[PDB]
């Protein structure tokens, strides 16, 4: 898939992911949701090779849901991200590796802190205030480097995100058909239905 | 090859062409590219003829075992996922498949899943696959509405394949139509493109570029 | 590097009548520009009123026919000597072929017989098992020379009724076994003239409710 | 070296005469008589074999020459000039016609090619 | 490499040069290419040194175990063990081996096992890169039932020419004589064989 | 997958009124080097079959051992091993054909072209071919390699179809085979003068001829040939 | 990639009693895409007809080239070129590009104005002449055409019978080729009248 | 293609089959492979058909001009030298493989020439995909001091071997006999052993069978007077 | 370059050409005019390899302008298209061919007819009622085949063109930044400044 | 191909086989590889037949023009012309030529010109694919100042072995004798030389 962005503000993590699905010549869909809820306060967006993306995401989702039921407890975003990293690190030396890059946006209820983790298909994990995969960072990071403040509100985060998407829509050759935006905070996960 | 499937008020329309080529050589004009998985489920066939035939027939066997075990009609979601999970196991080995699994159940309503040999599984309202997919999409996109009648929807699917059959060298022969309802699919005949083209040209006034 | 495949040439043809079916094939076997045999049978009676030919790479063709004949034998053992219907044989051959999906039998298979209503039947397969019931099907080297001719002379394609000028098609009247054999012979005679791999002899197997009959005809040997 | 005569040696005189052509015609006038007659079913060309010496074998000197299987030529004037023209005429019948059309040129067109060669020797440097 | 084995009246003699090259560099100029797999069954090795050493070591093991159970093996049996290894592992080996031995029942025997793993029983055999230059000489000069001294001269002269023309061959000429009398090693130096 | 190293060239054969004839030269080539000059490439199985093999010699020696083992195995617990339950040419061929096709199907072929010649229990002539691909075919005349291109045309002039077989005597057939071997010696660069010939007759049984030579050769006309065009 | 099968199309020519026929499809494409249904592949220079299949830019270029050459021929020779002579001109012209050839399959058809003898000929892309008595085929469906022509053809057909034979040969051959069709034209040529008929066929 | 050349008592004979192919397809069933370089110098070609024709005609043209220049009848060695030097210069890119035969004041000659420019002399030669079948026959039946009748027989028998056994060869046998002190006799379709049998059915259609959209007269005549 | 469309209606020819210029990663320009006026009543749009497109177009323009001055006469659209075809046919066997595809829209003042010619880089010329180059035809021809009439007005042609562009904007993966539309009729060439 | 030239007391003799192959097919079994470039200057050809024929034809032309101007050329001069063609066009040629000739001043001379276009004057020379098998035999059996009969025997025996082992060599053995007496052609058939 194409553009996935993430930004961690004061009290939430915001993930923006493109809606287009292109199979070579034609755009087959323009409303695709490139994300899975792993737990009530943890969201994962993804992009990479066709098929492997959803297969990997749903596999992770199933494993975290299994853990949640077994222990009657939600794993911290850090713990979930480490589990995901290991799976991708394991995968890279497999017979056929998962070609999947992910962003994990979670709200840690223990620490009362939002957390954003960026993990590529090699199992390269970094915790960031804002992140992206593919070429998305090339267009957006200069704007984020300038405007980002750790004490931003969710509304300010969304405005900075709009500026990033506008720059992408201007300078990117591909039409990614806009983005679905989701917010992760203390109350859980919700979708911004007008963006 | 050209195939389409779209959701509408009255269920699903499935329309396909009938041509099979081996290079420039037209091997057949009478190919069945819709597969009757069972009386309620349809599958389209693009890519490897054998891969689509074999595994969607197999899918019918898995759907039958499901309803024997669970005493309930299998969902389109579950049926499509059985196929996508299977081809995903073979990923890298060289399967070639592009299909739309189409069905109409109580809990789901009319549902279409695009399933593909690299593991893709997409739910959607309109899908078009094959060498002539771009031509069919053009007619579909400009004429599609949810509140189409069964009669008009059937024609739209027929007309969209005809558009592809005309322009795409590797699409043609005849058009097969299906209408998928909750009580099962209904076949709406084989339509020779040769005869259909002239009929549509006259009645519709389209294809003025072509002399008839 | 070792190439496990080869091309033994040959051309086959199956036509389904109203209450009969024919499966014909030339008897010439070749590699490159040499003739291996002028008479090497290619169409086989496999039992249960079914005839079969697997044209292309002869080693794969012989193996497949051998395995299917074996399948007929075991079908009888396992299912109380039940007759294997042509549709059931078709589906069975799909599984034999697709079982080698990643190391295919390099052949184009055609089987002929009668369906369960006594009507003529021909089934055509690709190398990996995709199959279809057909009225008319040529396979092999000269298939591209023969099929257009059959579309014209069997299905009366592009033929309209005189005086109407394209408004009324030539009606699709049923052909007799004698009429079909004429078209088969003329097809192979024409193919022999224009294709270097076709020649020597023509062997036709005819299938009716009475059983399987053979007919042999000479072809040019150059 | 190099051919430094890149200019015309035949030019118009004040009276409009091309001197060198007139003088060439004078050389032709001194030449031995040759003739041609056309019949309904053929053509004949003839000339005298004016032998320069009785010790010379005049059969080895061909004044009448085959150009193509259906075309022949005879001359009056300078023999050596004729001989080289016959060589050029034979070759041009092939290069500018037979190698293109797979057949020998018609009489009028071969004549046209020979004429062109003679014209060029009247204008070229 | 230049190697050969020749049968004669009293048994068989193996002969070889002593040069081992890595490209144009002579990695070893005093190599011993005559290897013992049993008391009176020896072999000449050509091809990959690693392969032929590994094979010979395995054969020596097989014949040692054979002898413990069934007594002294025949030269044919030794050749068969060589062949079995070379034929079954032909895809992963580059070995050209000549097997020579002395029985009292069968006397001197020579078997050559070329690249493919086929076996050929011969009166005499030549192999190695240097053998190409002496096919003519050896064919013209070999006789059956030669004396020990004649056979030594035949091998000495033959390998002398092989060494002369083949850059991959050289050094000393080693020989091993297999008869009823026992096992005799011979060596011939450049100053001797170059003047022949 | 491999490559042939030591190789044997053409094997030629044909049917005649009472049996079959098969022939093959005694050479084992090592590329362009005519390395081994005493190689027997016709291997009899019992008194009713002869298997002629071309191609890789190491694989031929393996097949030779398989056939030897086949005879041993057939005799086990078989009181009629030298009678009704003796090995037939058709049994021997089908076994080899099975092996050849199995080996090509594992991508590890026996690099050979094989002709099985023999006479069946009922007196019928047997002649069938199999190669490294497992390809099989039968014909009144059969030949491998160069023999396919040069011997078959000559042998087919004697027996052009099935009906010519009863009209062909053993003297005429052997004569044709021997001439074909001469022609191959003239024209195949990997052939030798020495060859073996085997006749399997339904009346006189198996006649195996070793150490045959190509004779009556024409070379004298070479003395008049000078240069490559203009040289006198 | 293969220049001779980018655009597609076919030509066929037949001889009859005191007549010849030459026919072609009307398709021009860019591989799978159909671009034109009016791309005629038969041209004429006086009474000599030339059909050309293959790469369309070369088809157009060669028509312009032979129009050029036949116009100069006529001015110099003071007569129209004959089929036999034109055939040699095509062969000559094609071979002069031996190592950079036009990717075409030409077909000549006509009647000698003096002898009245029907004439057809075919060429490969570098000028090798095929002078068949019966029929000549060219194009992406040449195999199919050979099969139709070999079975349908019989010698000494009358003009109106030859029309049906060649039309059916083309039509059914084209319907088994993805890159041929989209219309068809047939020329029936007699010593001093030529009729041109557009055929009705399937447009897929 | 099968082509042969056979020397005999007082001359030379050359023969060829009549099949021309486009891969596995037979383009022409009665091709003429015997070509004339000069009246009494003929050749037969295998390989690239346009190259074998173009090279014969070019050397044939130059040979004719040479004959006219020298007032002498053309020699086979001249055709050969001109052919080989032309072919060598193009380093095999002109795929012409020829058998050249003829008679001239020097005598009777038979040569073969390969695309790269090498030539050979012989009493009997064969070329093409059917050359091995043909040579098998020649090696079996050729002898010294053949008569004209024996050589024609041997040559046509050699071509037949190719016709029947080589898939690249077929149809008829063409022959050309070049005898010393005589006109060369070209025997087109000397043998015709492959006539197609009568078909089982006539495929002549009823008139009006084909659908027609438009008819029009084509103006082949020039612009008219008045 | 990317999308170039053409449609010949009753009394005019309309050419639509995309505005985007993309050099690999970035869209360098979104207002590029991919057309040259060859003569007062002849317009040529173009698409193909970078540099060669403009070089070829300007070369053709210079040649037609030269002809116009020499003869004091405007060549017919047919004559111009034949000249252009020959140049491309010449180019395809050159050392380095012009990789340029063109549409030539002209109004013939003698015949009082609009004319549209489609020529690809090989020199493949066809006269059409409507045409395109690249993948543009794959998306638009089914719409044109349906709605096109030879007696359409210029306004109806523009409306059918809008429908084509809308379908392109929906199903094409690349963002071609809209199209510049120009009309060629008896009065000459003019640009539609709102599209 | 197996070719050689040998100097002896009265002059020089050239020898060759007659086999020409296209792969494994013998395209010509009676080839004449001994070619005349001047009255008493001949050559043996190996490599590309097209190349060696073209070269020899050009040399024959050069020596014919040399003779018209300067009289009879030396064998050294002929070898130099060969070399000049082979060396300057080494990138586009595959030719291995042995030049042999007789002068009255210089007597019998032999020059070999291998692939690269270098020249080597030798007492005798061997070349062609079959020469590899007789380096040993020829080196052991060559003597200087042999008689005509001895030299014929030496060449006959040598090429016999070359033919025996090399599949690319065979047919008849042709020879050309160059002395003051003139030019003599010899031919030896298989039945003669195979039994040696
Ligand atoms: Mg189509
Ligand atoms: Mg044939
Ligand atoms: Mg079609
Ligand atoms: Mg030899």
């Amino acid at each position: 898939m194409d553009i996935i962005l993430g930004i961690r503000v004061q009290d939430s993590v915001i993930l923006a992911s493109s809606k287009a699905v292109t199979r070579g010549i034609s755009v087959l869909k323009d409303s695709d949701d490139k994300t899975r809820q792993l737990s009530p306060h943890t969201l994962m967006s993804f992009a990479g090779e066709a098929g492997d993306t959803v297969q990997f995401a749903e596999y992770i989702q199933a494993n975290i849901q299994l853990y949640s039921i077994r222990e009657d407890y939600e794993l911290s975003p850090q713990a979930v991200s480490s589990f995901v990293r290991q799976e991708l690190a394991k995968s890279i030396r497999s017979r056929r590796p998962y070609q999947v890059n992910v962003l994990i946006g979670g709200y840690d209820k223990k620490k009362n802190k939002p957390e954003l983790y960026q993990i590529d298909y090699l199992g390269t994990k970094v915790e960031l205030p804002y992140g992206a995969h593919g070429y998305s960072g090339f267009y957006t990071f200069s704007l984020l480097d300038h405007h980002y403040r750790p004490d931003m509100t969710t509304e300010e985060g969304l405005d900075l995100l709009k500026l990033c998407v506008q720059e992408l829509e201007k300078r990117m050759p591909m039409d990614f058909k806009g983005v679905i935006v989701k917010i992760v905070d203390k109350d859980g996960i919700r979708q911004v239905d007008d963006f | 090859t050209t195939m389409l499937a779209f959701r509408f008020q009255g269920g699903i329309i499935v329309a396909v062409d009938s041509r099979a080529t081996a290079g420039n050589w037209v091997a057949s004009q009478t190919v069945k590219k819709v597969i009757e998985i069972n009386p309620f489920l349809l599958g389209t066939m693009a890519g490897g003829a054998a891969d689509c035939q074999f595994w969607e027939t197999w899918l019918g066997s898995q759907c039958r075992l499901h309803e024997l075990r669970e005493k309930e009609r299998i969902s389109v979601a579950a049926a499509s996922k059985i196929l996508s999970n299977l081809v995903y196991q073979y990923k890298g080995a060289g399967l070639s498949m592009g299909t739309m699994i189409c069905g109409y159940t109580r809990k789901e309503g009319p549902t279409i899943y695009y399933v593909d040999s690299d593991g893709t599984r997409l739910k959607g309202d309109i899908f078009c696959v094959g060498s002539g997919q771009t031509f069919a999409y053009g007619v579909l996109d400009s004429n599609y509405k949810w509140d189409l009648s069964v009669e008009d929807a059937l024609y739209l699917g027929k007309r969209s394949i005809l558009a592809a059959a005309h322009r795409d060298a590797y699409s043609g022969g005849s058009v097969n139509l299906y209408h998928v309802t909750e009580d099962g699919w209904i076949y709406h005949g084989n339509h020779d493109v040769g005869e259909l083209f002239w009929k549509v040209k006259e009645e519709e006034g389209s294809f003025n570029n072509v002399i008839g | 590097q070792f190439n496990p495949y080869g091309d033994n040439g040959g051309t086959i043809l199956g036509i389904a009548g109203e209450d009969f079916a024919v499966l014909a094939g030339d008897t010439r076997n070749i590699t490159d520009y040499s003739i291996n045999s002028r008479y090497e049978p290619k169409v086989f009676d496999c039992g249960d009123n079914i005839v079969m030919s697997a044209n292309g790479f002869a080693a794969d063709g012989d193996a497949l026919v051998k395995r299917f004949k074996n399948s007929v034998k075991w079908y009888h053992f396992d299912h109380n000597d039940k007759k294997l219907s042509i549709n059931s044989a078709a589906r069975n051959i799909q599984h034999l072929l697709y079982g080698k999906r990643f190391f295919p039998y390099y052949v184009h298979t055609i089987i002929a017989g009668l369906d369960e209503d006594g009507k003529g039947a021909v089934y055509s397969f690709d190398p990996v098992g995709s199959y279809e019931r057909e009225q008319c099907r040529a396979g092999g080297a000269a298939a591209s020379l023969i099929m257009p001719f059959l579309d014209n002379q069997v299905n009366f394609k592009n033929q309209y009724e005189p005086g109407t000028n394209g408004k009324v098609k030539k009606p699709l009247k049923y052909l007799s076994v004698e009429e079909v054999i004429k078209l088969v012979r003329d097809s192979f005679t024409s193919a022999t003239e224009r294709h270097i791999q076709v020649g020597d002899g023509l062997e036709i197997l005819i299938v009716t409710k009475d059983g399987v009959r053979k007919e042999f005809y000479e072809l040019k040997r150059d | 070296m190099t051919d430094r005569y890149s200019f015309s040696l035949t030019t118009f005189s004040p009276s409009g005469k091309l001197g060198q052509i007139d003088y060439a015609l004078t050389a032709v006038k001194q030449g031995v008589t040759s003739l041609g007659i056309k019949a309904t079913n053929g053509v004949v060309i003839a000339t005298e074999k004016k032998s320069s010496s009785p010790l010379a074998m005049s059969e080895t000197l061909s004044k009448v020459s085959l150009l193509t299987p259906d075309i022949g030529a005879v001359y009056s004037g300078m023999g050596p000039d004729y001989r080289v023209l016959v060589d050029k005429s034979r070759k041009v019948a092939h290069t500018s016609y037979k190698r293109i059309y797979g057949e020998y040129p018609p009489t009028k067109l071969l004549v046209s090619e020979v004429a062109k060669i003679m014209q060029e020797a009247t204008q070229s440097g | 490499t230049s190697i050969m084995a020749v049968t004669f009246k009293d048994g068989v003699i193996l002969g070889a040069d002593s040069r081992t090259t890595t490209g144009a560099y002579i990695a070893n100029r005093v190599t011993d290419k005559l290897t013992r797999v049993h008391d009176k069954i020896w072999c000449c090795r050509s091809g990959s040194a690693a392969d032929t050493q590994a094979i010979a070591d395995i054969v020596q093991y097989h014949l040692e175990l054979y002898t413990s159970q069934y007594g002294t093996p025949s030269t044919e049996t030794a050749a068969s063990v060589f062949k079995e290894l070379c034929y079954e592992n032909k895809d992963n080996l580059t070995a050209g081996i000549i097997v020579a031995g002395y029985d009292d029942k069968n006397k001197g025997e020579v078997y050559t096992i070329p690249l493919g793993g086929s076996v050929h029983k011969l009166p005499y055999a030549i192999a190695g890169s240097g053998s190409t230059f002496i096919y003519g000489y050896c064919d013209k000069n070999f006789r059956e039932n030669m004396s020990k001294e004649e056979t030594v001269d035949f091998i000495k002269h033959s390998l002398s020419q092989a060494i002369k023309w083949d850059g991959s061959s050289g050094g000393v000429i080693r020989m091993v004589v297999l008869t009823a009398a026992g096992v005799e090693r011979l060596i011939f130096y450049p100053d001797e064989y170059e003047q022949l | 997958t491999q490559q042939p190293i030591v190789t044997g060239t053409s094997v030629i054969s044909m049917k005649y009124d009472n049996g079959v004839i098969i022939a093959a030269d005694n050479l084992g080539s090592y590329g362009s080097l005519l390395r081994f000059n005493g190689v027997e490439r016709l291997i009899p199985v019992g008194d009713n079959t002869v298997v002629g093999i071309s191609g890789d010699i190491s694989d031929m020696q393996h097949i030779e051992r398989l056939l030897k083992d086949l005879v041993t195995e057939n005799a086990y617990d078989n009181p009629l091993a030298d009678a009704e339950e003796a090995l037939e040419p058709s049994y021997i061929f089908e076994y080899l054909a099975t092996v050849m096709y199995q080996r090509r199907s594992k991508m590890n072929p026996l690099w050979n072209a094989i002709i099985v010649a023999g006479v069946q229990s009922n007196g019928d002539q047997f002649l069938r071919y199999v190669n490294l691909l497992g390809v099989t075919y039968s014909s009144p005349t059969l030949a491998t390699g160069f023999g396919a291109h040069m011997a078959n045309p000559l042998l087919r002039k004697v027996v052009d179809r099935e009906s010519d077989i009863p009209k062909t005597t053993v003297q005429v057939a052997e004569e044709a085979i021997v001439n074909a071997m001469r022609v191959l010696y003239y024209r195949d660069a990997r052939s030798s003068r020495n060859f073996s010939l085997a006749i399997i007759d339904k009346n006189t049984g198996l006649t195996f001829k070793k150490n045959l030579q190509v004779e009556n050769m024409k070379w004298d006309f070479a003395k008049d040939i000078k240069g490559y065009g203009t040289q006198k | 990639s293969d220049p001779s099968s980018i655009n597609g199309g076919i030509v066929v020519a037949m001889t009859g009693k005191d007549c010849v026929a030459i026919a072609c499809d009307l398709r021009l494409g860019s591989q799978s895409l159909g671009v034109s249904n009016k791309f005629e592949k038969i041209f004429h220079y006086g009474h000599v007809f030339l059909g050309i299949t293959g790469l369309a830019t070369d088809v157009t270029t060669l028509n312009e080239m032979f129009r050029y050459k036949t116009n100069l021929y006529k001015l110099k020779e003071e007569r129209a070129i004959e089929p036999e002579t034109f055939t040699q001109l095509v062969s000559s012209s094609l071979y002069e590009r031996r190592f950079g050839p036009y990717f075409v399959g030409p077909v000549v058809a006509g009647i000698n104005s003096k002898s009245g003898k029907p004439f057809i000929a075919g060429f490969d892309l570098i000028g090798c002449i095929d002078e068949a008595k019966d029929f000549i085929v060219s194009g992406t469906a040449s195999d199919q055409l050979f099969g139709m022509c070999e079975s349908l053809y019989e010698p000494n057909l009358e003009p109106e019978d030859l029309f049906e034979t060649i039309s059916q040969a083309l039509l059914n051959a084209a319907d088994r080729d993805a890159l041929s069709g989209w219309g068809a034209v047939v020329y029936i040529i007699k010593k001093d009248e030529v009729v041109k008929r557009y055929l009705k066929m399937r447009q897929d | 293609t099968t082509i042969v050349g056979v020397k005999f008592n007082n001359g030379v004979v050359i023969a060829a089959d009549t099949r021309s192919t486009q891969g596995p397809i037979v383009a022409d069933k009665n091709c003429a492979k015997l070509h004339r370089i000069s009246p009494k110098i003929w050749c037969a070609g295998a390989g690239t058909a346009a190259d074998t024709e173009a090279v014969t005609q070019l050397i044939g043209s130059n040979i004719e001009l040479h004959s006219l220049y020298t007032s002498r009848e053309p020699r086979v060695v001249s055709a050969l030298q001109m052919l080989k030097q032309h072919l060598f210069k193009y380093q095999g890119h002109i795929g012409a493989y020829l058998i050249v035969a003829g008679v001239d004041p020097t005598g009777s000659h038979l040569f073969s020439i390969h695309a790269h420019g090498s030539t050979d002399v012989g009493y009997y030669l064969s070329l093409g995909s059917g050359s091995l079948a043909a040579m098998a026959v020649l090696e079996s039946h050729w002898k010294q001091d053949l008569t004209k009748e024996e050589a024609i027989k041997l040559a046509s028998d050699a071509i037949q071997a190719g016709i029947w056994n080589d898939l690249g060869s077929g149809s008829n046998v063409d022959v050309c006999v070049m005898e010393i002190g005589k006109d060369a006799e070209y025997l087109r379709n000397y043998l015709t052993p492959n006539v197609r049998e009568e078909k089982q059915k006539s495929y002549k259609f009823p008139r009006g069978t084909t659908a027609v959209l438009k008819e029009s007269i084509v103006n082949i005549c020039d612009i008219q007077e008045e």
